[PDB]
């Protein structure tokens, strides 16, 4: 019942609420229609919706991801096995009830994650994240000792729009390009890389680099950020150095010119592997080494 | 200056023999020296030595307050009380001086109490810390490079620093200091 029009309502928005939340509050909402109980007419309508979100995206698994762990939510949902108007009740409520425990999360966020600032350590924050920025805020709210540093990222400019944002706050702000961070071995203390989707072990999805910095920080045995708010658990595994759905195409040699075409081509999007990564952040409690694949296990049994 | 003692002093049964307080790296005016013969043959192990600091904590016997209300003559306790013990007022009677190789040092005048401080402040003294909170409401805690921060405490960025710094609750910095 209609996700292309939400689909095009949402997309430079976030701030507020976070991309992925919105999709999940949509496909509650189109659960909440056809009815939880009568599984043969809703689980194959889930399908399809799923079918045209695939269709209308372009470079992302977050949105798969998220209608993935909702409809695993739903699963575990009628194991009551009792009064089963109860649990479509509680089905029907689960929408609103997931924006909300956002902000439990951030809040949780704020207290676990706030002691891990020490003194003189300068903090390199990548990519998009909102809950990366707001633990930042609230570290520099509760001003123990740092250095908010930004990049120069490239997809619609972000990179840019993130220095601008932080520009706002007052704190001193430097810049880091894409190729100019090779320099950084020691300097900038921790090297912070937010996430939009943690898979089974490891692995994550950002923008246009992860997987080289990782590397770098290895190089350097530095200490490897992956930091996120709750809404991004994915069955995934890549079988080469990088494996993914792609719109953008791989290494384009781009076809025989003189006056211009085409030639913006190449590796959009970016994995990380397990050896990389030091910690994981994440509000639930404190887990790190291999937690999510175990969740992944709980929840699947596939 | 104030109190540089040029203790006289024993091996075998380590006993004071001889006491003098010096204003000689002050001002030069009475640079003297003395040994006194009443237990000259009877020690043999003469060890002549100045160089010690000031404790003040004693462990008493039964002795010490009758022999107070025996003698008014002693309204101090330093300069009068091991002469007289030297002299054999109360004739025939035995004093310990305790001798450590590690730092023992007592409150006296300004200059020493910045001295102290700094001592606690460094790893001089065994165990001796703030961050392990003794008092109700002490809320501090330890850092590197030998700093000291309580809860409650702020500095702020780009402040190019020496070495040793120490900051209590409730405090505000600003930037830009050398």
């Amino acid at each position: 019942f209609n996700i292309t029009e939400t689909y095009l309502r949402f997309l430079e928005e976030d701030t507020e609420m976070t991309m992925p939340i919105a999709a999940i509050e949509a496909l509650v909402t189109l659960l909440r229609i056809k009815t939880p109980e009568t599984a043969a007419e809703m689980i194959n309508t889930i399908k399809s919706s799923t079918e045209e979100l695939i269709k209308s995206i372009p470079n992302s698994v977050s949105l798969r991801a998220g209608c993935d762990i909702f409809m695993r939510f739903v699963l575990r949902n009628l194991h009551l096995y009792g009064d089963w108007e109860n649990c479509k009740q509680h089905l029907i409520e689960n929408g609103q009830l997931f924006v909300s425990r956002a902000k439990k999360s951030r809040n949780k966020i704020a207290e676990i994650g706030v002691d891990f600032i020490a003194d003189d350590d300068i903090i390199l924050v990548h990519g998009y994240s909102r809950a990366v920025f707001s633990l930042l805020n609230h570290a520099a709210n509760k001003f123990i000792r740092f250095r908010c540093v930004v990049t120069e990222s490239r997809p619609s400019k972000q990179g840019n729009q993130l220095y601008t944002l932080l520009e706002q706050k007052g704190i001193p702000v430097t810049l880091i390009v894409d190729s100019a961070v090779g320099a950084v071995i020691d300097k900038v203390d921790k090297v912070f890389v937010g996430a939009e989707g943690v898979a089974e072990s490891g692995g994550i999805i950002n923008l246009v680099g992860t997987y080289s910095v990782g590397v770098l920080a290895h190089n350097a045995r530095k200490p490897f950020y992956v930091v996120t708010e709750s809404h991004k658990f994915v069955r995934m595994f890549p079988l080469s150095s990088d494996d993914l759905p792609m719109a953008g195409p791989p290494l384009d040699f781009t076809r025989r010119t003189d006056d211009l075409e085409d030639a913006l081509r190449g590796p959009t999007i970016d994995y990380t592997a397990q050896e990389y990564i030091t910690a994981l952040i994440t509000d639930l409690g404190v887990l790190t080494p291999s937690a999510v694949s175990e969740e992944l296990i709980k929840m699947w049994y596939d | 200056t104030i109190e540089p003692a040029a203790f006289v002093l024993d091996k075998s049964t380590s006993r004071c023999i001889y006491y003098q307080d010096l204003p000689l790296p002050s001002s030069r005016e009475k640079t003297s020296i003395q040994i006194d013969p009443e237990l000259l043959d009877n020690v043999d192990e003469f060890v002549i030595r100045n160089d010690l600091i000031d404790c003040r904590i004693d462990i008493c016997t039964s002795h010490v307050p009758l022999i107070f209300q025996e003698n008014f003559d002693y309204q101090s306790l330093r300069t009068d009380f091991v002469k007289g013990v030297i002299s054999s007022d109360i004739l025939g009677k035995h004093i310990y001086a305790y001798l450590t190789d590690e730092y023992a040092v007592r409150v006296e005048s300004w200059q020493t109490y910045d001295t102290i401080s700094q001592d606690f402040l460094g790893r001089w003294c065994y165990p001796l810390v703030l961050d392990s909170n003794i008092q109700d409401d002490q809320t501090y805690s330890y850092e590197s490079r030998h700093i000291y921060k309580e809860k409650d405490v702020v500095l702020a960025q780009s402040c190019k620093i020496g070495k040793c710094t120490a900051i209590g609750s409730g405090t505000k910095i600003g930037e830009g200091t050398k």
